[PDB]
């Protein structure tokens, strides 16, 4: 019981390195990166 | 002509708190019967207000008459109480100068006026006006206006003078932020009676005003009326107004069945606050609850990039005598320099400006680890090809970028150099092959070709010359013009920066909430010193 | 409505009302199948009905 | 099965053995505020959580 | 083969829907029909859907 | 019990003959048709 | 500039944050023309917005 609920703690940090199709998995990067009138289109991948 | 002053004190800049005072209507959008949880630009609640005023002594001795001009932020609160109808209006504008333009609000004596010119505003903008019973007399504004570009009037209406002494029996709110050009102005009108500071309360400030001035809007100052009984030895009397900034916050604000607002809570002011923004409700049931960070937001930002000074090539790179035939097109490093493409402008307008991975106006703000730039003409015809996934003759045979491009193709015309009958260099592209190039792969081969994969030992049947020359006389139309390409492609690696944008940077702030930017690499945190290798 | 206003909106904006620009008329605006409906049916392979 | 008052746990034997016996991932929610700063070694995915 | 054309016509405008220009030459089609006409310069933007 | 289990797999199947709003429900569809650059896109909506 | 915000001022500009007094080096007219010739190739042509 402790380990499936420690396992799934842990699986969820690491699903945010997942892209989901946004051109990084890294907020900042894409901020950085794009502006606004299509940046919003990749945050919004990454926040589905 | 204008007024003028003497005996005058400074500013005392004494403060207030803005308690739960000036909220407005953030946005266009009729709401009804909802609770709405919005960031903008908003009043915090018991901010500081700074205080101004209007008195004379016992006697002209020393006055108060306060326009001093005020820094306009992301937005201004200005609140007046006043028992005499001083605050008349405001001047909002950059320099306040001739030099520039500026708007005059004037709730003038019958009249709402608005004007942007170009004004010589006078040293103290005041309304002069006759005490006992004149309605108007003279208007030290400005002695000229020279080019009006917006004006508005609004109907007649008559002000009483009001003359009487004693507490301030009104006080008059506004709110005026300029964007996407347009000045808005919110205000509202509260019953009062009160000797000093502002009342507290709640206040919601209706829209008055859109007005598409288009101005750049960074101060302002204040228009005030001076009194006399005999037109002479005008006097300053009977209000103070209040300024406040508008800081980017969230609010919650509760409308009415009617759509008006008739609650807010400022979610950073207390924990009860956050709660409540927290659980999107004014009120809470007995518990404990988790809480959304609304207490710190970053204020001030650092931005830290290598420090090189020295500017691109790009005039080098750009303005070069020739450039290469397309199928023979030459790549350089570009390191070491400061990327600025504004020392372009007064040189060589781009018919093409078209980045891949990056946004061309955050290009302004990044730093790169390295950048290539590829040099070649073609036809304004094929500018088209040299894009990701096309194809055609150029993209086939002379030049193929990658599906994973990242980087800017850059086109400009050139037939004033390229074009030039005047013992040009010719250009080339390569016209046959037998397959299509890698991407940035290179054919500089000028073997005969044949259709049939055989040697020529030309001249023979089904033997050409794969290189075909561009027809860049002087008198062909513009799809056969000259266009000059350069390819800048980036990369963004975790490796050192080689190439960054003009961007000043800024000492570092550290145990604080901040907004940072480092080498391209921004976000928000806090930075600490570490034992990180 | 108030005076300016030309369409409502409930929680889920759904556009519950309209002002009529010609009449000034206020409409309310309905799905176009309000409410429930089901079938009862015995076996298909046994009847119809 | 009882508390034994010789012992600073106020435990009986039996439920220190099972208090001994699990191991928890965190060693304990005590992951405190100055502790995620650490070396390069000391990243952790408690840290990350 | 549209790489026959490279050395009679170069094309300002080469764009496709539904597939990519790439790709087009190793697609089989079960039917091509080709429209025919002459307009400005300027007004090819608007042959488009 | 069976029954339920059968038909819990039998929509799973049917449900790859849903398009997710790509232009095809078919993979290969997609990659014979579409450059990486924009196949992607519509890879994408099926994957996810 | 910000959006839809304009510049109608023609004050002598300088790289240098100093003003000037021109002719002077290092400060230049602001504004340049259009060289809208009749002769000019298209991308110099007058367009109307
Ligand atoms: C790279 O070089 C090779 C060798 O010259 C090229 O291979 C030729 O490709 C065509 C079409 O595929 C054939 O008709 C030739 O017979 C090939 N040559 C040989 C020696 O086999 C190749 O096309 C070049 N380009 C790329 C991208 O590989
Ligand atoms: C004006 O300034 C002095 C400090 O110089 C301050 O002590 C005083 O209270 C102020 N009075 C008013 C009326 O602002
Ligand atoms: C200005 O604001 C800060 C915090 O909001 C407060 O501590 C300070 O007292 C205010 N100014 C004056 C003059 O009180
Ligand atoms: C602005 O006003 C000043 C004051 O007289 C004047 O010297 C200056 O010439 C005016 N601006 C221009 C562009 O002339
Ligand atoms: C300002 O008020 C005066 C006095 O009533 C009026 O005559 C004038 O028309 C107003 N301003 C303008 C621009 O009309
Ligand atoms: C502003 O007005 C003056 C006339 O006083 C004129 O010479 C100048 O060209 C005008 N500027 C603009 C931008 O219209
Ligand atoms: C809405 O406005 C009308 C007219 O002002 C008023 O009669 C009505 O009571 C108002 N309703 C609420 C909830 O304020
Ligand atoms: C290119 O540079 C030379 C020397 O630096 C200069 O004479 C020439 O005017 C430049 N050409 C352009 C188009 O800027
Ligand atoms: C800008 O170009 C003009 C010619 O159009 C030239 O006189 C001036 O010196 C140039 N200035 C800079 C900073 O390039
Ligand atoms: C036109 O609009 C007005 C006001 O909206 C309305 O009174 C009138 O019935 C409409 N139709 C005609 C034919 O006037
Ligand atoms: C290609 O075009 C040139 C004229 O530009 C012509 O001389 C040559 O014969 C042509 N060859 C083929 C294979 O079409």
């Amino acid at each position: 019981v402790v380990n499936q609920n420690a396992q799934a703690l842990n699986t969820l940090v690491k699903q945010l390195s997942s892209n989901f199709g946004a051109i990084s998995s890294v907020l900042n990067d894409i901020l950085s990166r794009l502006d606004k009138v299509e940046a919003e289109v990749q945050i919004d991948r990454l926040i589905t | 002509t204008c007024g003028t002053l003497s005996n005058k004190s400074p500013p005392n800049m004494t403060q207030f708190s803005s308690s739960r005072r000036g909220v407005y209507y953030p946005d266009d959008i009729f709401r009804s019967d909802v609770l709405h949880l919005t960031q903008d630009y908003f009043l915090p609640f018991n901010s500081n207000v700074t205080r101004y005023l209007s008195l004379n002594s016992d006697s002209d001795r020393i006055v108060r008459f306060d326009n001093p001009i005020i820094p306009f932020g992301d937005g201004v609160y200005f609140a007046a109480t006043e028992k005499s109808n001083v605050i008349r209006g405001w001047i909002f504008g950059s320099t306040l100068d001739n030099t520039s333009q500026s708007a005059i609000i004037m709730n003038n004596s019958t009249h709402i006026v608005i004007r942007v010119c170009n004004f010589q505003l006078c040293d103290d903008p005041m309304f002069a006006v006759s005490r006992p019973t004149g309605q108007h007399y003279k208007t030290w504004i400005y002695t000229n206006a020279r080019n009006c570009t917006y004006e508005y009037v609004s109907k007649s209406f008559q002000l009483d003078v009001s003359e009487k002494p004693g507490n301030f029996k009104h006080l008059r709110e506004f709110v005026f932020k300029n964007v996407d050009g347009f000045l808005h102005v919110y205000s509202g009108y509260e019953p009062i009676d009160v000797a000093r500071g502002l009342p507290s309360g709640f206040s919601v400030l209706k829209p008055i005003f859109k007005l598409p001035l288009g101005i750049n809007i960074t101060n302002f100052r204040v228009i005030m009326t001076m009194f006399s009984p005999t037109t002479s030895n005008w006097g300053a009397e009977a209000a103070a107004y209040f300024v406040g900034y508008l800081k980017p916050t969230t609010f919650m604000l509760k409308f009415d069945e009617n759509g008006t607002i008739t609650d807010a809570v400022d979610c950073s002011q207390d924990p009860l606050s956050e709660l409540k923004c927290t659980v999107k409700s004014f009120n809470v049931e007995k518990g404990i609850y988790q809480t959304s960070n609304f207490r710190v937001s970053p204020t001030k930002e650092v931005v830290r990039f290598p420090n090189i000074t020295n500017l691109c090539p790009f005039g080098e790179v750009f303005n070069a005598t020739t450039f290469p035939s397309v199928y023979a097109w030459e790549r350089t490093r570009i390191s070491d320099c400061v990327a600025d493409y504004s020392v372009l402008y007064n040189s060589t307008s781009f018919s093409t400006f078209k980045c891949y991975g990056v946004s061309p106006t955050k290009l302004n703000d990044l730093c790169f680890s390295s950048v290539y730039a590829d040099s070649f003409v073609v036809k304004g015809d094929d500018v088209r090809q040299i894009a990701p996934g096309q194809t055609g003759v150029i993209a086939d045979y002379n030049y193929k970028l990658p599906d994973d491009f990242t980087g800017c193709v850059i086109a400009w015309n050139t037939a004033n150099l390229d074009a030039t009958s005047t013992g040009n260099y010719n250009y080339y592209y390569r016209s046959l092959r037998h397959g299509k190039l890698k991407p940035f792969e290179r054919d500089i081969s000028n073997v005969p070709f044949s259709p049939e994969g055989k040697p020529c030992t030309p001249p023979a049947f089904n033997c050409y010359r794969p290189l075909n020359t561009y027809g860049f006389n002087p008198t062909v139309g513009i799809g056969y013009q000259p266009y000059r390409v350069v390819v800048l492609s980036f990369e963004l690696l975790n490796a050192p920066a080689t190439v960054c944008g003009p961007k000043l940077s800024t000492e570092l702030v550290k145990n604080q909430c901040v907004n940072f930017n480092f080498n391209g690499l921004t976000g928000t945190g806090v930075l600490t010193d570490s034992s990180k290798r | 409505f108030q005076p300016f206003q030309q369409f409502g909106r409930d929680v889920s904006d759904f556009t519950d009302s309209v002002r009529d620009p010609k009449t000034l008329e206020i409409l309310d605006i309905s799905p176009c199948s309000f409410g429930g409906v089901s079938v009862i049916t015995p076996g298909t392979n046994t009847s119809s009905e | 099965i009882l508390p034994d008052p010789s012992k600073p746990t106020k435990r009986s034997f039996i439920e220190d053995l099972l208090f001994n016996k699990v191991t928890l991932a965190d060693a304990g929610f005590m992951k405190q505020y100055g502790e995620c700063l650490g070396d390069i070694s000391a990243r952790d995915l408690i840290c990350a959580q």
